[PDB]
């Protein structure tokens, strides 16, 4: 976390940096995109 | 697979559809045994 | 509903105080379960108690 790192979750690539956001992500919703439809967050699989 | 599925005397378990009455769409399954037209002429059951 | 043969099934549960027909209201439905059964749906019925 806090460091500018490539990221790789499920084929969800991309590069920025890793941190908890008040982003509110329900049961069945895996990852979230942004106005770009872009992933800007992400749910780990391993462990909720 | 001519060593394994192929027999002696011809291996004719494998079927296929020679026409239909129109084509189909792709993506889709179809395991129907109805007697299928080619042109108008109706059948109406009985080969020919 | 049934897209590309992935069997879709969303549910939402909420009480209610109602003496009518449906309510007029709105509420998001989430999805609950994709059944990827691969047929073609043409009819459905409901259980009752």
């Amino acid at each position: 976390k806090n460091k500018c790192v490539n990221f790789n979750f499920n084929g969800l690539t991309g590069t920025g940096v890793l941190t908890e956001s008040n982003k509110k992500f329900l049961p069945f919703q895996q990852f979230g995109r942004d106005i770009a439809d872009t992933t800007d967050a992400v749910r780990d699989p391993q462990t909720l | 697979s001519n060593n394994l599925d192929s027999k002696v005397g011809g291996n004719y378990n494998y079927l296929y559809r020679l026409f239909r009455k129109s084509n189909l769409k792709p993506f889709e399954r179809d395991i129907s045994t109805e007697i299928y037209q080619a042109g108008s002429t109706p059948c109406n059951g009985v080969e020919g | 509903k049934n897209i590309d043969g992935y069997f879709k099934i969303y549910s939402k549960h909420t009480p209610i105080n109602l003496v009518r027909d449906l309510p007029q209201g709105f509420s998001a439905l989430e999805p609950l379960v994709d059944l990827p059964i691969g047929i073609n749906i043409t009819r459905f019925q409901t259980l009752l108690a």
